RNA sequence: GAAAGAAUUAAAUUAAUAUAAUGGUAUAACUGUGCGAUAAUUGUAACACAAACGAGUGAAACAAGUACGUAAGUAUGGCA
RNA sequence: AUUGAAAAAAAUAAUAUAUAUUAUAUAUAUUAAUUAUAAAUUGAAAUAUGUUUAAUUGAAUAUAUUUUAGUAAUAGAUAAAAAUAUGUACAGUAAAAUUGUAAGGAAAACAAUAAUAACUUUCUC
RNA sequence: AUGACCCACCAAU
RNA sequence: GGCUACGUAGCUCAGUUGGUAGAGCACAUCACUCAUAAUGAUGGGGUCACAGGUUCGAAUCCCGUCGUAGCCACCA
RNA sequence: AAACUCCAUAUAUAUAAUUUUAAUUAUAUAUAAUUUUAUAUUAUUUAAUAUAAAGAAAGGAAUUAAGACAAAUCAUAAUGAUCCUUAUAAUAUGGGUAAUAGACGUGCUAUAAUAAAAUGAUAAUAAAAUUAUAUAAAAUAUAUUUAAUUAUAUUUAAUUAAUAAUAUAAAACAUUUUAAUUUUUAAUAUAUUUUUUUAUUAUAAAUAUGAAUUAUAAUCUGAAAUUCGAUUAUAUGAAAAAAGAAUUGCUAGUAAUACGUAAAUUAGUAUGUUACGGUGAAUAUUCUAACUGUUUCGCACUAAUCACUCAUCACGCGUUGAA
């Protein structure tokens, strides 16, 4: 609701999804239970939060791993096969079908995202 | 199409009548990444703060040590 | 415009909001209908009833009602006086050595009527009746809540508040008064006005009522304790007596584990629930009201899940062993078996009943033509009676008027 | 007139500008004004005083460095040489901190590397 | 020994100067600034310079008043 | 002048008040202000009087009354960005170039780029 | 099989 | 040879008295048709031929070269 | 052509010792309708339109002629002719058919409230179909804390079929939710809406739709999923705001269905194919246009109007004029 983990969000926002949308390193079952240690009664929005509380919010995401640092390690997963030889690292760099899916036609997904540093 | 805020007539500060700009300023205390507290004066009004990510917890300025 | 239903009519909300909340009753022809009284039912046995403005009042504020009930077709809600419900059930009431009854049934067949036929009791007889409608509201998994290790029960503040309130402006005020704390009591405070001043808060024994009680003002983690002490004091004496009502109890029959995660992920249990506990034991008896007046009346309705429960622990199903948690919570039976507790299955309309209710629904012309002129009165009178399953009283509404086919 | 940023910027001004947030000039009697002087120039001579201390200490130090290269220069040229080398690129190690104000929780590290 | 000041020499007129080009410029004309906004005033002008004449250029001074400056003073439009 | 706290004066300037002299003097008295000036349903806050708590203080809180908040740059005798080019008075020095520096690059802004003899003052062994 | 080509559409008595 | 106007999106023609990143036609891609072509609905291209210069801002402008019809015409 | 035919429908008989149980069935058979009877208008000896009255009365399928398109198949097979026999013939391993600038056709899933998702154990309700190149039930363990669901793993009960298994049909129905939506809440009080009301303060174009997609781990099948299969969990969450000109299917149990179901081909994978059932419609005949059969008139065409045919220009080459 607020300027909570930087990118905050609304109120009326329940908060657990909303913590799977706005958060890249949590989502689904992540962001539920995180809020159950948290225990906050579920089906509560945002705006509710007690300040206090978005604090603790706060401290769980940083103790597992969110936010764009995973982006990088799915990264170098990526470059790591395609620094050896990998068809992949030839399909992720071409923009082409990375899961060998319609090289010939259905293609323009992976030639519009599937990069080297994809997830953009 | 430059986005500005225009100017009103500037008022005449006389020579000598000049006044040195004191802001208001809190003093603050930094506790570290460690527990060394150190005060430091700020303009914020916020009496503690506890920093989580410092130099005191950063391997480049100690090497031997959601 | 811009407003959202700017225009003062307010139709967006889902229909069956749209019937719930809406002030259409407004048109309903005002009818001259008896009273609703238990010692006058020699008088309006088999008539159309209307309660009385204390009993809709009490009614109102415990919400005997619900939406579904085509409760607006008429200036307030209505009922009939039906002899194998209202005036014999109420006699078991008034009658059993346990007063504690299940108002079961079929969907529709009015197991909901009933209860609030009984708080209708509850409002002339001059108990205290303590109704807890929609259990699920506090299985929902959407109020709030917080644990409480002076009782190892997870409490539901805002839960708890809105019940409190249900009993206190529902029930006469000089009937509360009557109940003086049988003790002692000490918790928060945060009545706006003396709140920064007086620390905490406090109860004499002989000089606070119940009443007093039923209207302090805790911070969250309290009000917990006030209810242990609302029952409580309210249990323990004997002056006034008891209805401990549960509508839709069926949920609560069978949907243990809540909704609340604890944390540990791990399901919070329906008994380690405060209300859930306030709920179960009362039913089972391991809260007593001394009045030998203690009354009881909970009651399964139709929106809800069916399980072994209920037909198990009534005895309707021998034990079986092998079946599985999801639908037949062994603990929830042995809790009623040792409770004694006794179902009033809730029978359905008789013909005359159903002619009956249909001259009331000619009345206020909540009908329709299509069977007002074309059709004499015993063609109809057969025909609801057969389209409604020979015996749904809402099928019948459901067959009147919803439907123009 | 003016948009929500517009005024947004206008009050960060505010809080830079001297417009009406001083207070009045700092009067003083003419005893006090006195007091006042005595304090500073005191002060001020006790501050001068510091830095010849400082100031001669390092003279002291900078001798006594002179001294020994002297010496080590007549006796061990080797050593000498060692000695006299271009430091461009010492660096001061990362443990020598700024003294905060108050100490941290764990005072000082026994183990290291 | 140190600080601090006052500065001094060198270098510079390549910057800049209302505008060409030259001449001058740091002793600053150039730049910042306070005040002011008056001398971008009013009578007699010697005397030169230039010069065929008509014209033009500098201008002591006498007198009336204005401005700024502690003052010396400076100001009869602008570095020419 | 009136309250706090617990005989007078004596520079300088300024203001106040007076009076001497074909002398912008003196005499007594006191040390104001020094970043401001209308116009604000609502923002904020102070005082005075209305209810509960220990006559009674504090709290809340209501009405009047006002005060605040109209949020705005220069704080420097400023100094080579743009603004006025005539007067006067005071004060200072530019440009280029090179080593640099988030984006910044040939080309943004910003920083640093001669010499200390002597002289004085202050501390000091 | 002989056998690479086809070109025009305008609105009533 | 200084010396008047013209050097545009593939083609033609733009724009004018600044307040600018147009037109069809051709082309690519659909569709229509039995298949063309018309017709229809969709995209492509201006260094508005080069230097330098101005008002807040010139395709425009000033300011003249690498380019387009040229310039001889007091003879006795 | 029609009719017989097959499914399907009405009745009737026979069979089933009502434990293969569905007797509301399954078949074998028989009859039945290409419906009939009567009156009244019209017409001209007896047809049509209305009305009644008797019956259950209603559909689908198969069969698509002769010819033509020198239509498709020499890759189902087969065969003439012609071409090779140390290679255009046979085998193993690996690769390929999965490659992708653009373009087309067909689907699937989509873009949220006259619509989507959890949940419903006295399991609301089906037909058709499979199962000796097998289906694989109950449980049992894990994913995961209860339990259910979902997916795998352990062991194989029963059934080789009106017996047991795939498989509790799902949609509908009910309740609960649901962004934008400030249409919300949550703190107060407010009260004859209580799951609600009202007064005040707060609550700054892809969402909780969409699952393309990307990592990691795990599981199936088989020696072997790497080019290259399937499944799930944790992550990721592009595009997509009902889609231009234009165009497709369907006239009744049909279309439509975010209704499921089965089989064949599989060691293994269906967004495809072939079948089954559930719910279940509006709209209509009056115009043009197109395709067909019947007919008129015309017809220079006849491998037939996708015919045929005309003049100029341009190319090359004769002959014969003017001068």
């Amino acid at each position: 609701v607020v300027h909570i983990l930087g990118k905050g969000f609304k109120g009326k926002e329940v908060i657990k999804i909303a913590l799977a949308s706005k958060f890249y390193g949590i989502g689904k079952t992540t962001a539920e239970k995180i809020c159950s240690k948290l225990g906050f009664y579920p089906w509560m929005r945002m705006h509710q939060l007690s300040e206090p509380q978005i604090m603790s919010i706060a401290s769980e995401l940083s103790t597992m791993t969110i936010e764009g640092d995973a982006r990088a390690i799915v990264k170098d997963n990526i470059a790591l096969k395609r620094k050896i030889g990998s068809y992949s690292g030839m399909r992720h760099t071409l923009h082409l079908p990375v899961r060998g899916q319609h090289t010939r036609n259905n293609a323009k997904t992976a030639r519009k995202l599937n990069k080297i540093d994809r997830r953009g | 199409t430059r986005i500005t805020l225009p100017r009103r007539p500037a008022k005449k500060i006389q020579l000598g009548k000049s006044r040195p700009a004191i802001y208001h300023q809190f003093n603050v205390k930094m506790e570290l990444s460690d527990g060394s507290v150190v005060i430091r004066r700020s303009q914020y009004p916020k009496g503690e703060i506890r920093l989580i990510q410092d130099q005191r917890n950063n391997p480049l300025w100690n090497p031997s040590r959601g | 415009s811009s407003a959202k239903r700017v225009t003062p009519g307010s139709l967006y909300k889902n229909w069956t909001n749209t019937t719930h909340t809406a002030q259409l009753q407004q048109t309903a022809v005002p009818l001259a209908l008896p009273i609703f009284n238990f010692d006058d039912i020699s008088k309006t046995l088999n008539k159309v009833v209307s309660y009385s403005n204390k009993q809709y009042k009490s009614l109102h504020h415990l919400g005997s009602f619900k939406k579904s009930q085509f409760n607006e077709l008429f200036q307030k809600p209505v009922c009939l006086v039906r002899e194998d419900a209202t005036n014999s059930f109420l006699k078991k009431l008034v009658s059993h050595p346990v007063k504690k009854f299940i108002i079961t049934g079929e969907p529709g067949v009015g197991k909901t009527v009933l209860l609030s036929q009984a708080h209708a009791y509850a409002v002339d007889s001059k108990q205290i009746i303590i109704n807890i409608s929609y259990p699920e509201l506090f299985l929902n998994g959407r109020n709030d809540f917080s644990y409480d290790d002076d009782l190892k029960l997870f409490i539901q503040p805002m839960y708890l508040k809105k019940l409190i309130r249900k009993i206190l402006k529902a029930n006469d005020p000089a009937l509360l008064k009557s109940i003086e704390l049988s003790k002692d009591y000490k918790f928060s405070n945060a009545n706006p006005k003396n709140a920064s001043v007086k620390p905490f808060v406090t109860l004499n024994k002989t000089k606070n009522t119940v009443l007093d009680l039923l209207s302090v003002m805790t911070h969250p983690h309290n009000r917990g304790k006030l209810m242990k002490a609302i029952i409580d004091e309210l249990s323990v004496q004997s002056k006034v007596p008891i209805m401990f009502t549960v509508d839709n109890f069926s949920k609560v029959l069978t949907t243990a584990y809540s909704a609340y995660r604890n944390t540990e992920n791990k399901q919070i249990y329906s008994l380690d629930l405060q209300m859930g506990k306030l709920m179960m034991d009362i039913i089972s008896g391991e809260t007593k009201f001394a009045n030998g007046e203690s009354s009881t009346i909970l009651a399964i309705s139709g929106v809800d899940r069916t399980n072994k429960t209920l037909p198990v622990a009534l005895g309707k199903i021998p034990v079986d062993p092998y079946v599985t948690r999801y639908h037949y919570e062994p603990k929830f039976v042995e809790l009623l078996q040792k409770g004694n507790v006794t179902e009033f299955e809730v029978p359905k309309l008789n013909k005359q009943e159903v002619n009956e209710l249909i001259d009331y629904y000619k009345q206020s012309n909540v009908l329709l033509d299509k069977d007002i002129t074309g059709k004499k009165w015993e063609n109809l009178i057969d025909e609801k009676y057969f389209l409604s399953g020979n015996g749904n009283p809402r099928e019948l509404l459901k067959s009147l008027v919803l439907s123009h086919r | 007139s003016l948009s929500p940023l517009a005024q947004r910027v206008v009050t960060q001004l505010s809080v830079m500008s001297a417009s009406r947030k001083q207070p009045k000039l700092l009067k003083l009697a003419r005893e006090d004004l006195i007091k006042h002087q005595t304090i500073e120039k005191c002060w001020s001579i006790y501050q001068q005083q510091q830095r010849e201390r400082r100031n001669l200490q390092l003279e002291l130090q900078y001798k006594s460095i002179e001294r020994s290269m002297n010496l080590l220069q007549e006796l061990s040229p080797r050593l000498f040489e060692a000695a006299n080398a271009s430091e461009k690129g010492k660096r001061f190690p990362m443990e020598m901190k700024v003294p905060t104000d108050f100490p941290p929780n764990t005072l000082w590290h026994y183990n290291f590397r």
